[PDB]
């Protein structure tokens, strides 16, 4: 009743992919629907307290980005363009052989990433207290860039300021010694000068290194942890606001929460070590964005006077100020695609914290033996017009000899993803 | 093979004085590149020059090399407290070899 | 750019023991890797070199016939294997790195300075 | 906080275990997957509004979080709230 | 309407400038980049080529002659994301005695600069007083100074949000004042107090066992007022090209524009002085002395 | 027109393949690569889709199913520019039992198969009456070679030159596959073409010295090889920046774009699922091949 | 009486690059036509001999690529494309202020790389015994792509071909024990297999070590290397037929003269040292070509007999056979566009040995205070439809932290080139 | 072989000495520009046309010369005549 599609045209500014797998759907709960609850597995902390049903009903899930590029399209796209987004969607589902919105929690279950493979559909179930055709509502271009400059250094080199900082409140070692003394803001101090925009919020995360001998000796995963209290449970603070993930040079610390970590081929559910999972960073983004692990500034805690010193205190969390510019969370291959944004009366910046387009009308929820699916979507792309004279950092392959190709098969015919790709490659100025 | 020899032995610092030291490879086919390593006790060493004349990335103005042939030269000034240690020419035009080193 | 040496410990004369030298900050692919020794009664010593890509190793005289060296890019780690060790082979092997960049375009041209070191693991061959 | 899918794993981890057990030099980092077994260390792509405490979130409770308390949390980007 | 005179600037050398030429010695104050031949105009308060694709380092917002740019810098050293623009890989248009030159912009739609619920935001600054003795007898320009880190570097927040009257205030000098340490009879001082019903106090905290609020965000229900425009002071900014941003008006006052009004990139077209007449390979360094002058009405 | 048995490979699943898979080998024996699940149409002497992109490594012009190519090696192991073809990532054509398929391949032009000889490189003679033989082990030892990237192998059948490696040999029906003697094979001979070709165990030509190999010389005429019954028709081109004369050594017509791959695979249905969701992909299947009919 | 124009233009299957210089143009000769000989410098060797003239004219030469392409513009080109093409040219030479083809030879005097700085036009001669548009005549795209396939090994790995092969010629130890038996020929030994195609054409290259301890202690430069004699004078082979420099995994050795060298900025005339020249390796034509620095491969010298060993000698170098295929030299950003062909009775693959197009009527000389000059040509693209999976290797700038960024001015104004690039990134099937 | 430009230097570099001289163990690479000085060493493009030895290049005289070994520490540099040489990409030539 259907073919098979599996190729993508790369035609002037837009991208057509289209995926086409084999998929099994079996009956889920014996044809039933039921309660539940975390009182039937022992529920032991607040936290985790959860109400809902499960349902017989399957679905399909396409979200992650992989399932739409193969790692050979996902480099032509990351290379070569400033900006992508979504534009229109086809679902097909043919060959048969025999509400709450869940499909933007970066959940398991989404069709897999090498053709080959066929996959088994998530079973469909929610808490509380055949083809068809898509339109993807009007969504900003992600930005699949790094800045070529940094906030604070938009300055002209060359040139002083017109304004004056105030530089010495003495003349020197004594008593009664106070003077008002003011310099011009130039080159040789860049730190005083005033400037017209300032990094984006900051919500702090606590730091932890890939070296082990550097961390505490005792145990903070949950404890030492960020988060945000709802209703009397805690939620650990994931990925939390976007912030880079480590100042320049320190590659070994990330981040506890505020990354996000993927699992390589053959990694097991439960205490893994650090060699199976594959830490992401966003140290694209330090030239807008306070690092994670760092106080946002200093602010004045109260007034001076003749019998009492300048005192300061660190900001921890900074919300949003006028003024602010901040980069989002950048997109990977393994990652989300798209969230449903939460009906409310408001919100700010609804762009999701795990990477993403967000969209009040979502792709819709497909409910739903063997057969097979074919999902295609069509991506707007945003070219890359700069002048920059050297040439730019790209994703590259390695040269060099190895047992085994990445992005490729095994000799058991396992297919595995040895490393999370970015968009992020191309610079633009600030 | 090359044998490099440093031609002082030692001496000992107070700060603020200054003074040089070089070495003498035997046969010196290739001279452009010579590299002087100082090292302190009880931890991995760092580098000073890299080339015969080619001051390095993090080293103070005051270090400087000179030299062409079979002789070559260390020539440092403004020399303080941190400076007293054991300099090691490195003639790698040939497979690396190392002076027996000289400890100011 | 780290470097970190595992695989030193005591071997009795005769015996071999593998070191290995697990870098990173760099891409390790591009740059040839050194072994250099420091006896606790001498200075530092130079033993062997591996290029970026694998394709040269040369040795010491003082090490030949008892030391390979050998890398692996993928797991951006170098190897130095030790086999019959002898008791004037006791000192801190420091893994130290090449500051020329290697691409297939272009050549290998040899040894160089070395540009960073990471801290050497001991090995003492006693009995 | 809830919108999840109790059915389903996620394909992100979470920092599980930073130390092996009771001892010296026990550094460890180990990692699992977060999933419906726990659902307070999920990922989440939304954060309710801000709080200005009084003597959505609740009035009486600190926004969030060695850690310390949020008295106060001004807007941050990805926040949804309900009116009044 | 003025009169330009424009000299020849690095011998028509672009040349690479950073941290450690200038002395280096401070890691806050670390920069690297680059100086150009190219000269530009700025009414912010031979060959010439206008930006109007925005393609170039934005230095007109800076509150500020010779153009050069910053790039990206770890110390003073270059990170390979760091940029290098060649300001002669552009189209520009080249102007002998007699030619002229000229363009027409359109300023992109802004609200009018107004001249006349709870409280807006507050970042606190530290009190000062114009009187010596009123003031702690120690040390606290950068002590007592409010700063926002990057990338681990620490710039002070200056101006920063608008309140009403440290760091809080546009100074600017009175006429034949000097580059350094010049008393307080010689810069004019700005004060904002016209906002001071809608915005707190720069020096108060904003608000409330209890404790102190030192800095607040945004909140839904605040109402505030920006920063004051002065004859002295700024017109425009260019907000910086990012996914997103707030109040993109800019923190000195004047009108956030994603578009602002072009740079306009000059300078003179140098001319070789006698070739060697035996071919040689290099470049020539040997050329005529030559400056420009003429006229500019915006 | 035949009637096709074509089974399931690999339970639908894609091995990548090298010598130390098969043993090892040695140096000129080398290689890399991956095997499809896939299988093809090789007339040269359901999931249905052709390549007429020519995208994929083209195997049909080897004189030899199941699909698969080689890759580049330094060794048993892959290099950098090595690359990977997922067969499933084409669009192809799902085909139930009554459905029918079919596409019009247009050949492209070439030439009806029929001043100093023509260009040669030596073969050693070898006699069919033993005792003529050297008694020595010379069958690999005194054999024309060429190297490439470091690896030896045998010329064959190599430039056509009138009658060792030089000549085709087919086998008789029913012959032993290993240490066959001569009466079990068919061996070739292209002495027809010594009018205008040189012989292939004779010097090409002429103090003096013999001339063993002689590239082309303007004035050259000469017959390309001989085809058969038994011999292949055509064979790819390889895309290059320069070739000479590309008809093939085998014998033939050389196409830049010769008649496409046909590849064909069992669409797998999976077994019998769990109850309950499993991230994993499934490797039970059920047993399966298919059977249909061929026409060209 | 001119503008300025430099930039790019990159639209569809085109791309318009626009290079704008200033020159000075001495006084050659002093408006005279002086002969030039041997004798006049002296004439110390017989290779050396020459005779011919000096004109007082200059010429404008934009034959180097670097002076049409910009390191990034370079970068997008070689990244995203299969091939390249000139398809028009236009000159303008505007702002004044007061026959043999040299072209080919790949001559100093070229236009700066960079577009800041000034040139000195050069001085033309010949050998013995306003604006314009210019249209380039049809020639074949450059095949910027590497091989993923080789030679030997397009076979399918799977299948015994139908060909025998002889594979053994005793029966054993002993006197009398000869016996003729025929193996099939199979994927456990590849090396006898039948093949269609064989590589292209050797003339072999004597390998010089980096490393010199290595090498002979002798003076071999000379007397060791390739070299054709014309008329009676030996001319050195360079860079030679199109061979690969290196075996795979080898990067210590390069051939003699075999590749193309090119000095880094600021490097000396006479005697520089190994570090100071870049060397050039094409080592990704390995596939289709034999090394430079190894045989051809082997033919049998006699008939074996019973009382005489079957004998073969080396092929040290090799013309064409029918069944071969190859790759020409690659093209670098420091190397030459094209070359005109000699005009003659016949020639075979006339593409030059340096690399570049080869055309009989390639962009005329244009003989010649200073000026401005503003070049203009246009390059036709070539799109890869590659279907492969696994990410392609790309040209890629380094991200690690570096005194000077590359391709850029340093503190003292001076544009380098740190390295020479080649044009074959992306690969392709054999 | 003579169409260059006698004025001018090329940008290519070759290999112009070997070993110091006059002693033991001498060994380096020296590179110098290809230019007027010395023509025998400069890069060509094309390449004299096919010869066959009898008793366009001199229909007496041996092509020219390739390496026959690898040289080494041990093993000197060893050339070899081409007597006949067949058609390579690059080469012109004349009829008769």
């Amino acid at each position: 009743s259907g073919n098979w599609h599996c190729d993508s045209q790369w035609l002037g500014d837009r991208v057509i992919t289209t995926s086409t797998r084999t998929w099994a759907l079996p009956t889920y709960n014996n044809h039933l629907y039921k309660q539940i609850s975390n009182s039937t597995s022992g529920g032991s902390s607040n936290d985790n307290a959860y109400f809902g049903y499960s349902t017989p009903w399957g679905y399909f899930d396409f979200n992650r980005f992989h399932c739409h590029f193969s790692p050979r399209d996902w480099q032509r796209l990351i290379n070569n363009n400033w900006g992508f987004r979504p534009k229109r969607l086809n679902f097909k589902l043919f060959n048969i052989q025999v509400l709450p919105y869940v499909l933007g929690s970066a959940h398991e279950g989404c069709l897999p990433p090498f053709p080959a493979d066929v996959f088994m559909i998530p079973q469909y179930g929610y808490l509380t207290l055949f083809q068809f055709s898509y339109e993807f509502e009007n969504v900003p271009f992600h930005s699949s860039y790094a800045h070529s400059q940094s906030l604070d250094r938009l300055m002209n080199p060359l040139i002083d300021q017109y304004l004056y900082y105030l530089s010495k409140t003495i003349n020197g070692s004594g008593q009664n010694q106070q003077t008002l003394k003011f310099s011009v803001a130039g080159p040789s101090n860049m730190a005083v000068q005033g400037r017209n925009y300032i990094p984006g919020p900051s919500y702090r995360q606590q730091r932890v290194s890939t070296t082990v001998t550097q961390n505490n000796n005792s145990e903070f995963a949950w404890p030492g942890a960020s988060s945000w209290a709802l209703n009397g449970r805690n939620s650990l603070m994931n990925p939390g606001p976007a912030m880079a993930s480590h100042k320049e040079g320190e590659d070994r610390f990330f981040p506890l929460s505020g990354s996000l970590i993927f699992g390589k081929q053959g990694t097991g559910r439960d205490n893994v070590d650090a060699d199976k999972v594959m830490i992401t960073n966003e140290e694209e983004i330090k030239t807008t964005n306070p690092v994670a692990t760092e106080s946002y500034g200093q602010v004045a805690t109260n007034h001076q006077s003749a019998q009492a010193q300048a005192q300061t205190g660190w900001v921890q969390n900074q919300g949003i100020l006028p003024g602010m510019v901040w980069q989002d969370r950048d997109v990977y291959l393994q990652g989300p695609i798209w969230a449903k944004i939460p009906h409310t009366d408001g919100n700010f910046h609804p762009s999701p914290l795990m990477g993403g387009f967000g969209m009040k009308h979502p792709p819709p929820q497909i409910l739903i033996s063997t057969g097979q699916v074919s999902v295609e979507i069509e991506w707007e792309l945003q070219k890359e017009n700069s002048k920059r004279w050297n040439p730019e950092i790209q994703y590259t392959s390695n040269y060099y000899k190895s047992n085994n190709v990445e992005f490729a098969v095994n000799t058991e015919g396992v297919y595995s993803e040895p490393r999370p790709i970015g968009t992020r490659y191309l610079t633009r100025n600030l | 093979e090359i044998v490099l020899t440093q031609s002082p032995g030692t001496l000992s610092l107070s700060p603020g004085e200054r003074a040089t030291l070089s070495c003498r490879a035997s046969q010196s086919v290739r001279s452009s590149y010579l590299a002087w390593y100082q090292q302190k006790p009880g931890q991995a060493p760092r580098l000073l020059i890299y080339g015969a004349s080619s001051r390095a990335t993090d080293i103070p103005d005051r270090f400087s090399g000179s030299g062409s042939g079979t002789d070559f030269t260390l020539t440092i000034s403004r020399l303080e407290p941190e400076d007293f240690a054991v300099y090691y020419c490195q003639q790698y035009g040939t497979s690396p070899a190392f002076g027996g080193g000289t400890k100011v | 750019v780290q470097l970190l040496e595992s695989g030193g410990a005591l071997v009795q004369p005769g015996g071999s023991l593998r070191l290995s030298c697990a870098a990173s900050g760099f891409s390790f692919s591009n740059y040839a890797m050194s072994w250099v020794r420091q006896a606790p009664g001498k200075g530092l010593e130079w033993v062997s070199t591996i290029s970026a890509s694998g394709g040269t190793t040369y040795f010491a005289d003082s090490v030949k016939g008892h030391f390979t060296i050998s890398r692996d890019n993928s797991k951006n780690t170098l190897y130095l294997q030790m086999d019959s060790l002898r008791a004037e082979d006791t000192a801190v092997y420091y893994c130290a790195k090449d500051p020329n960049y290697y691409d297939l375009s272009g050549y290998f041209l040899g040894g160089y300075y070395f540009d960073y070191w990471g801290q050497g693991t001991l090995v003492t061959v006693s009995s």
